[PDB]
RNA sequence: AGAAGACCCUGUUGAGCUUGACUCUAGUCUGCAACUGUGAAG
RNA sequence: CGGCCCCCGGCGCGGCGGGACCCGGUCUCCUCGGAGUCGGGUUGUUUGGGAAUGCAGCCCAAAGCGGGUGGUAAACUCCA
RNA sequence: UCAGACCUCAGAUCAGACGCGGCGACCCGCUGAAUUUAAGCAUAUUACUAAGCGGAGGAAAAGAAACUAACCAGGAUUCCCCCAGUAACGGCGAGUGAAGAGGGAAGAGCCCAGCGCCGAAUCCCCGCCCGCGGGCGCGGGACGUGUGGCGUACGGG
């Protein structure tokens, strides 16, 4: 049942954390640092 | 120089010394559960011969598997179809009983990776094996460059993919005319390449 | 909302191969045709004062 | 943000940090070998790299 | 080009070129080579004789590189050397004879279908036909066997 | 299904072949990808040739090809020993080593020994530390005329040498080539049946 | 008068054979002085297999043909059977002297 | 009017069921070696 | 083969800090290997593999100038 | 043993780690059909396919010969071209069907156990002290039922 699989697969919902990993991957998963202040 | 004698000693399995050691142990091993940890390899020379070392992180698990073939699990032995598939009793599983021992030893211990396995006893209904597992997150394993290869994420559950010594044998791998069926990695990789219609652009 | 008759397959033979001798033949003819004033004007180019 | 900064300063350079102070990169990344572990070579390989490393050379023709 | 297809002229014709009495069904005679002995025997025996049955010995592991023996006749024997090689030696027929290595040109056996130019020549090959050797010995040449 | 005179065809399309059909629409992009990868690999080993190590001259096995030669995997340990090159030092200077290959004849043995002695004559070995050269390191004047070699190192060519034309002797004219082949087949076929009669 | 032919007894392109020492992989399975000492110690401690004693009893009663057919049925091929029958005959010739 | 006759026949179209139909099969009976040791007697 | 600015990841050339660390060639002397596995029988399955291509169940069960392969079963023998 | 050691086997919300589920296009290990074709149909075919189950990674898998070959010899694996719809298989019917060689893409090779030499020469943990690594412990363990160095068939010492 391919139609039933694409109704509750990854992406059909909200992705509260996968949408962030996709953003963190573009920067190499940087943590512990901050942008340079003004 | 003791490991060489044990190698030749364990080859005389029909001798009065080994028959007694294989009779009392198979009794002792069948009075335990089908899966239990051993404090040390029953065959120290055989374990190291497969990659075992007396370090912190190496564990031994004895597995008891039911001998015999594979009965077709169909209701009332009725395989609805052509008479080719009417076989229920005389069916043999594709993998060996030693491969099933590592699959059960590795599934119960998800935090460990199966390294190797060896035969320790037989019976009319039981085959006893000892599976060598490793704790790939122990510092005695991650700091030794000779064993860091198993700590990689590509070796997750090798026994489930037939990468161990006993599970790789049932795949038909090898060089020569005997193994033309697995040319190109696996059997399904070879079959997929042998049945792919290559349509070039300027064909 | 159904399926079209004979859905277009991606493995259609898009590309045609021509012989190297014919590919060079066509160039020798297109160059020889670029040397005649009648064919260049009949093509439409404005060469009436070149 | 102020208390979280003081907690990281308190657990700075300690072997066991709280789970909210440890880096959260990826479950796969946190289970890799360290930079020191992946750079460790056995004493047998250290001799083969010292003696039989690929030289820099050129060929005339 | 679908502009030249027969379907473009059958637009408007009901049966589309397949008859009204016997329609174009799916497989009114089977699929593939079906019925080669039952209802297509007449077509098979008439146009494909010898199709059914076994003949000859079986060879399990046939490596065609063992029986690799390309042949060349005598009417094309001088094509393995330049034209000047034949012309320079045609002037001095009693002097040295040119050597034609057939194995180097990719021919292991020399046959004798054609005639040979009236001048001696040293032919080097692995195998020689009987008539191929006669026409070389008669013209003044000699046959050399190469392993 | 059959018709007037034709050919009995064998279309191997009785499976789900359309599920497994590999098209080559990425062939032009693959040609650029490999071309780009060779350019990146060339910059990695900048002085060293882009092709890699040196391949020996080997004879093709079967009768269909035992007349020509090609490029093998690596030089035999016997050829490295005859050329005075250590098995482990050879791989450092870009020499392919094949511990499996044998040498049943001296023709192929001396073929690569010459090829292996000629390659070391063209070597320009840079010092391990540029500020202090060593014995095996080339002189600074030779290190300047050192460019990256493009293509395979010492391409294997088989230049055919002409057999010198000679006057045909009477022994060559009297040699029966056809009789010598038919009798060779009989003597090789009846060799075993005659060896029993001698007992 | 005598050319190298591609067919016959002396077939093949004539080349000078390069004779060297055999590669080290060829000595595999060669009885060293320690392996013989270790295997003879295991023979003293372990003894013989049940099918070996059954065969040694057939050899001492001059039934070598039935002993060979018994060993071949137990050990497998005919080549392995003769090598085992000769070994079991040597130990019988050894215990007669001792 | 409502329904591509359920009656009949055709199809090298099925299904339900049945047997002394063809070919198999779960189960069951039986034999062999293995698990299987110790001793006496005929 | 445009400028400017803020970052990121490399490579090359130098020195600094901490870690490794003697290699070759001859002779002599000495040393050298993986077992309920190979293999045989049988069964089922698989394969173009056909007196058995692979795999597996059960029984049998190795040898060490051995063992495996040499596309037809087998014995003797030679060879690779 | 100042009388307890060892072996085997337990308990803990013990100290510190790990496993679980998702995705599953590609990939690995199993399992496994029938429509369909044979103008019926039973082996065959469909197909070592779909569906079913397990396990990963950015690739996987395979991979350094118990190989091919029978040559004037080749030399890990993977992929492309060719071999070839060929050898072979098959109610020898329908159908099925590779490999050696040859040409290319890419090329990188290595490590143990055993054997015997080296005063276990080896390793983890805690605490402290230095700049995730380092020293220090007359700290606690693992380990002789075998850790480390040398060394692996191309021989090695
Ligand atoms: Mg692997
Ligand atoms: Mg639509
Ligand atoms: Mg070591
Ligand atoms: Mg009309
Ligand atoms: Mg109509
Ligand atoms: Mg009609
Ligand atoms: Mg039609
Ligand atoms: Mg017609
Ligand atoms: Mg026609
Ligand atoms: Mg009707
Ligand atoms: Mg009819
Ligand atoms: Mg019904
Ligand atoms: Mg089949
Ligand atoms: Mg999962
Ligand atoms: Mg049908
Ligand atoms: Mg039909
Ligand atoms: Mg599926
Ligand atoms: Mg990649
Ligand atoms: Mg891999
Ligand atoms: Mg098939």
């Amino acid at each position: 049942s391919a139609k039933a699989k694409r109704r509750n697969t990854t992406g059909t919902g909200r992705m509260r954390h996968l949408k962030v990993v996709y953003r963190r991957f573009k920067n190499g998963f940087r943590e512990g640092t901050t942008p340079k202040p003004k | 120089g003791a490991y060489k004698y044990m190698q030749e000693l364990w080859r005389k399995k029909q001798s009065d010394v080994m028959r007694f050691l294989l009779r009392v142990r198979c009794w002792q091993y069948r009075q335990l559960s089908s899966l239990h940890r051993a404090p040390r390899p029953t065959r120290p020379d055989k374990a190291r011969r497969l990659g075992y070392k007396a370090k912190q992180g190496y564990v031994i698990y004895r597995i008891r598997v039911r001998r015999g073939g594979r009965k077709r699990p169909v209701p009332k032995g009725a395989t609805y179809g052509k008479p080719v598939n009417h076989g229920i009793n005389q069916l043999k599983f594709a993998r060996s009983l030693q491969s099933v021992a590592e699959e059960r030893a590795g599934r119960h211990c998800g935090g460990l990776r199966v390294l190797a396995s060896y035969w320790v006893g037989e019976d009319s209904t039981y085959k006893f094996f000892e599976v060598i597992l490793i704790d790939t997150f122990h510092k005695a394993i991650r700091r030794n460059p000779d064993t860091q290869w198993i700590t990689k994420s590509v070796h997750k559950h090798r026994e489930m993919r037939g990468l161990t010594s006993a599970g790789k044998k049932s795949r038909g791998l090898g060089k020569g005319h005997k193994f033309h069926i697995t040319i190109g990695g696996s059997r399904r990789a070879c079959w997929k390449r042998r049945n792919t219609l290559q349509l070039h652009r300027y064909r | 909302g159904g399926r079209m008759f004979a859905p277009t397959k991606t493995w259609r033979r898009w590309h045609r191969r021509v012989n190297t001798t014919q590919k060079r033949y066509a160039v020798c003819s297109a160059l020889a045709a670029s040397a005649l004033p009648a064919l260049i004007m009949s093509k439409g180019h404005r060469i009436e004062e070149i | 943000q102020t208390q979280k900064e003081n907690l990281r300063k308190f657990y700075k350079g300690k072997k066991y940090k709280p789970l909210d102070l440890r880096p959260k990169k990826t479950r796969a990344l946190r289970r890799r070998l360290n930079k020191h572990e992946e750079g460790l070579r056995t004493k047998k390989q250290q001799r083969k790299d010292r003696l039989y490393s690929v030289r820099k050379f050129a060929v005339k023709a | 080009p679908s502009k030249l297809r027969k379907t473009r002229k059958l637009r408007g014709h009901v049966s589309h070129g397949h008859g009204r009495i016997g329609k174009h069904r799916k497989h009114p005679g089977g699929r593939g080579n079906a019925g080669g002995m039952h209802h297509h025997r007449i077509n098979f025996d008439k146009y494909h004789p010898g199709y059914f049955g076994k003949v000859g010995m079986r060879h399990y592991h046939l490596k065609k590189n063992q029986s690799f023996c390309p042949t060349i006749n005598l009417d094309k024997l001088w094509t393995l050397v330049s034209e000047q090689t034949r012309l320079n030696h045609a002037k001095n027929l009693e002097g040295p004879a040119p050597i034609i290595d057939a194995v180097h040109a990719g021919y292991y056996k020399v046959l004798g279908k054609g005639k040979l130019p009236k001048q001696p020549v040293i032919v080097k090959a692995k195998f020689f036909s009987r008539k191929a050797e006669e026409k070389i010995k008669s013209v003044g040449g000699a046959c050399v066997l190469v392993a | 299904a059959p018709s007037r005179n034709g050919m009995i065809l064998k279309p191997h399309f009785h499976k789900d072949w359309q599920r497994r059909v590999t098209t080559w629409f990425n062939q032009p992009a693959r040609k650029i990808r490999r071309r780009k990868a060779r350019q990146v690999k060339a910059r990695l080993v900048a002085p060293r040739p882009v092709s890699g190590p040196v391949r020996p001259v080997v004879r093709c096995p079967t009768n269909r090809y035992h007349t020509k030669v090609r490029a093998g995997r690596g030089f035999s340990l016997e050829e490295l020993k005859a050329a005075g090159i250590n098995k482990k030092v050879a791989r450092t200077i870009g020499i392919s080593v094949d511990p499996r290959r044998r040498n049943k004849s001296t023709e192929g043995l001396q073929t690569n020994v010459q090829r292996l002695k000629e390659y070391r004559s063209k070597l320009i070995v840079f010092p391990r530390k540029p500020s202090a050269p060593k014995k095996g390191d080339s002189t600074a004047e030779e290190l300047k005329l050192a460019t990256q070699l493009k293509g395979p190192i010492m391409p294997i060519r088989s230049v055919y040498k002409k057999e010198k034309a000679r006057v045909i002797t009477e022994e060559e004219k009297n040699f029966k080539a056809f009789a010598s082949l038919r009798m060779a087949r009989a003597n090789a076929r009846l060799f075993g049946i005659r060896a029993k009669k001698a007992k | 008068i005598r050319y190298p032919m591609a067919v016959g007894l002396n077939k093949g392109h004539r080349v000078t054979k390069n004779v060297t020492k055999p590669r080290h992989c060829r000595r595999r399975g060669r009885l060293t002085k320690h392996t013989k000492f270790v295997r003879d110690m295991i023979r003293e401690v372990c003894g013989f297999a049940p099918y070996e004693r059954r065969a040694m009893e057939l050899l001492k009663v001059s039934k070598d043909k039935r002993a060979l057919k018994f060993i071949k049925k137990r050990i497998g091929t005919h080549i392995r059977a003769k090598r085992k029958r000769e070994e079991l005959s040597n130990v019988l010739a050894a215990m007669r002297k001792a």
